[PDB]
């Protein structure tokens, strides 16, 4: 009997592709060829900087680098991640702070909303 | 010189890198 | 417009090549008739030559006339006949291993491709017959002749697609493979001419190059090695050979005709 | 010097616009937008000389119950090269017991490309000719020590009883007239091409770039 390669391909790329290629079940991460490689900024990236948010000060990206990604990050990169995901174009006011993860979240939220109301909201970050 | 950025073929993260990289420098001679 | 199309204008070399004529003076060329080729023992007849193009036809179906790898192991080249030199070869699908084969047995190494990638003189003209349905009502050998052709602009739908247990045929692979020498050096024109050019067919008589592409094919022997062309210094001592030769384009300036039961 | 701080200013400019069309680009990934590459594609990004192919012929004896049927090749010729023993040494015959290979001989690598695919167990029974385009429909250009280089053939063998189904008889053509694109990418009539010879089926391609994926391939690379 034919087969459908809708599961065989989920479940080839469950055991075969890494795990930048598939997503969660047997799903393909399109992410990943939506990027060049070597510049995908993958969920562990993203949860090693919220860390370093966490334990270190903010704008202080060098030893985050040096002793927190893997010794090698993209600088600027990391800014531009951290400013996305403050909901504001710039860090100038967050300089030189330790923002926790629900203050994190809660000035996302605070900045997605001010931007709301006063129409500035262009792809939630606000422009200042 | 804008032209290394001018160029089509690439994305916007190395630009956006080389953009930063020329302020850094021209910040250099502005100190300078 | 005339003389824009895809199918006319691939094909002006046709235009730029017209044939020669035959040679009437003895001394310009030496023909020789045999018997059996793979049974010949050519060097009595001829003698450090640098071009040895095979006209060489294959059957490869059995029950068809032509030759076979057992026919080209029985054919008797050595060093006296050539030391350095190019064949030129008409190469087939099954039995390119068993060709390379028998002929780096020989000394031989594969150097360069050279293809004729066909086209149809009866499919172009269906396919005008199907685009425009009073000058369409002609015979595909006087299409060829007269060099009137239908014009085309997507000439890969008329390509001659003969009949394979594979991808349709569609192309006639000409093998140039090179003896080299240690001691003599062989003078050489390099990048003269492409190694593909498009040529006109018939679906009945796809493997017979018109008389264009065989002028084609000789030129471009002829300007890869310049010293083995007719000259003052040449008579009696011609340095181009011919196996399988036909009465149809073959007796040249320069060359050495091998036949075979004329 | 004000000349320079007119640039800063435009500077200043062209970062802001780079910074609105990244967050764009990022906030489109981080939603509904899928990339080129087919969903049903299987790729695998590891070397082939450290790759374990155990592991890949178990899970497509698993996942399918059946073996590859076509393999597809274009090998890194040394004249990031790998080497030209080193692609000799693939578990090829592991990965067919019947079905085709096609392997992108280039014309210093043609004689070598043809003794390791008789090597590997296969018979020579077909090639496959691309003949280079132009925008206006030439033969492109060429160079090379004997005659212009204005082609590129693909040399396929055959194993194992490919006449009991899975495969269909004279089809396609063997010269791909198709311009030239990016660097070393080969067209896509190959692939319609290898899909009309065998329809459905199972593939597999050993060196593959991020453009060779498609909708039924397993595909090998480095990058991809
Ligand atoms: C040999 S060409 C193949 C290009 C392909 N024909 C195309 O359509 O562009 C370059 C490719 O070879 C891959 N490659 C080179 N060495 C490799 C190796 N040792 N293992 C796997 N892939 C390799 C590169 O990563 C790249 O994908």
């Amino acid at each position: 009997q034919p087969l459908d390669f809708t599961q065989y391909a989920k479940n080839m790329r469950k055991d075969l592709s890494n795990q930048d290629i598939c997503l969660e079940d047997g799903a393909l991460n399109h992410s990943y060829f939506l990027t060049k490689k070597g510049q995908y900024w993958t969920p562990l990236n993203q949860k090693a900087l919220q860390r370093g948010i966490e334990l270190f000060g903010v704008g202080n990206w060098k030893e985050i680098n040096y002793d927190e990604f893997s010794g090698k990050a993209n600088i600027v990169e990391l800014e531009l991640r951290t400013c996305m995901i403050l909901g504001i174009n710039d860090i100038t006011e967050y300089y030189g702070k330790k923002i926790s993860e629900e203050e994190q979240e809660e000035i996302k939220k605070s900045n997605i909303a001010k931007g709301k109301k006063e129409n500035k909201l262009k792809d939630n970050i606000y422009q200042k | 010189t804008l032209e290394d950025i001018e160029n089509e073929k690439f994305t916007n993260l190395e630009i956006l890198t080389h953009l930063y990289n020329l302020k850094a420098e021209i910040v250099r001679r502005l100190a300078e | 417009e005339p003389g824009e199309d895809q199918l006319s204008l691939l094909l002006k070399w046709r235009s730029s090549y017209i044939p020669p004529q035959k040679p009437t003076n003895e001394d310009e060329y030496k023909k020789i008739i045999c018997k059996d080729i793979s049974s010949e023992k050519l060097e009595q007849h001829a003698g450090d030559v640098s071009a040895l193009f095979i006209n060489i036809k294959w059957k490869l179906s059995e029950g068809q006339s032509g030759k076979s790898i057992e026919d080209l192991k029985k054919l008797a080249i050595s060093d006296k006949l050539i030391n350095n030199g190019i064949i030129f070869i008409w190469s087939e699908k099954e039995i390119l291993s068993q060709i390379v084969d028998v002929l780096e047995a020989k000394g031989f190494n594969y150097i360069e491709n050279f293809m004729i990638n066909q086209l149809s003189a009866d499919k172009a003209l269906e396919m005008q017959r199907k685009n425009q349905n009073i000058w369409s009502d002609i015979t595909p050998e006087q299409c060829i002749e007269q060099e009137k052709f239908p014009p085309n602009n997507y000439v890969q739908d008329i390509f001659v697609n003969s009949e394979y247990s594979f991808f349709r045929k569609s192309k006639k692979i000409l093998l140039m493979l090179r003896k080299f020498n240690k001691d003599a050096q062989l003078e050489l024109r390099h990048q003269r001419t492409s190694d593909i050019f498009f040529d006109i067919f018939e679906q009945n008589k796809p493997n017979d190059v018109s008389k264009k592409g065989m002028e084609f094919v000789y030129k471009m022997i002829e300007t890869l090695l310049p010293k083995a062309n007719y000259s003052e210094e040449n008579k009696g001592a011609f340095k181009m050979m011919e196996l399988y030769a036909d009465d149809k384009s073959q007796p040249r300036k320069g060359w050495i005709s091998v036949y075979e039961q004329e | 010097k004000k000349g320079l701080q007119g640039l800063l200013q435009d500077i200043e400019k062209r970062i802001l616009h780079y910074k609105q069309l990244f967050f764009k680009e990022q906030n489109e990934i981080a939603n509904g937008k899928r990339s080129m590459v087919p969903d049903n594609s299987i790729p695998i990004c590891s070397d082939v000389t450290k790759l374990n192919f155990q592991a890949l012929i178990d899970a497509q004896m698993r996942h399918a119950g059946k073996m590859f049927d076509v393999i597809m090749m274009d090998p890194p010729w040394q004249l990031d090269s790998l080497s030209d023993e080193k692609i000799q040494n693939m578990p090829i015959q592991s990965l067919q017991q019947d079905g085709f290979i096609f392997v992108w001989a280039i014309n210093a690598k043609y004689r070598v490309t043809i003794k390791m695919i008789e090597n590997w167990g296969y018979k020579l029974v077909d090639e496959i000719t691309w003949v280079k385009k132009t925008v206006n429909g030439k033969i492109a250009k060429g160079h090379g020590f004997y005659l212009q280089h204005a082609k590129e053939s693909c040399l396929i063998g055959v194993k194992g009883d490919v006449d009991n189904g899975r495969f269909k008889k004279n089809i396609a053509s063997d010269v791909i007239f198709s311009e030239r694109r990016g660097q070393s990418q080969k067209p896509e009539e190959i692939y319609q091409y290898i899909n009309q010879l065998c329809p459905n089926g199972n593939y597999l391609e050993i060196f593959a770039r991020r453009n060779n994926l498609h909708d039924n391939w397993v595909s090998i690379g480095n990058e991809l």
